[PDB]
C-alpha cells in the first residue's frame, strides 16, 4: 500500500511507530509493528505560495 | 509426650514456598515491580 499526504518540515518525525503529536495523534497513526519504509521529500517550491 | 524428619518436610516446603511470593517484589531491572505502575506511567512502545 502507498499512503501519500503532505505535512510541515519538522513532522515528519511523527510518521514512525510509536510516536505521539498532532498528527500521529489524529491524523494518521502507524501500527507498532510496522513492516514497510517512510519517504519523505521538501516541496517548498511546489506548494508553498505568496 | 523424635519427629524432626517429619518436621523437616514441611518446613522445607514451606520455605520453598515463601520465596516463589517473596521473589515478586523484585523488579529484575526493570522500573518498578506493579505491573501497574509500569504501565500506567508510560506508553506502550
Amino acid at each position: 500500500y502507498a499512503d501519500s499526504f503532505v505535512i510541515r518540515g519538522d513532522e515528519v518525525r511523527q510518521i514512525a511507530p510509536g510516536q505521539t503529536g498532532k498528527i500521529a495523534d489524529y491524523n494518521y497513526k502507524l501500527p507498532d509493528d510496522f513492516t514497510g519504509c517512510v519517504i519523505a521529500w521538501n516541496s517548498n517550491n511546489l506548494d508553498s505560495k505568496v | 509426650s523424635a519427629l524432626g524428619k517429619l518436621q523437616d518436610v514441611v518446613n522445607q516446603n514451606a520455605q520453598a514456598l515463601n520465596t516463589l511470593v517473596k521473589q515478586l517484589s523484585s523488579n529484575f531491572g526493570a522500573i518498578s515491580s506493579v505491573l501497574n505502575d509500569i504501565l500506567s506511567r508510560l506508553d506502550p512502545p
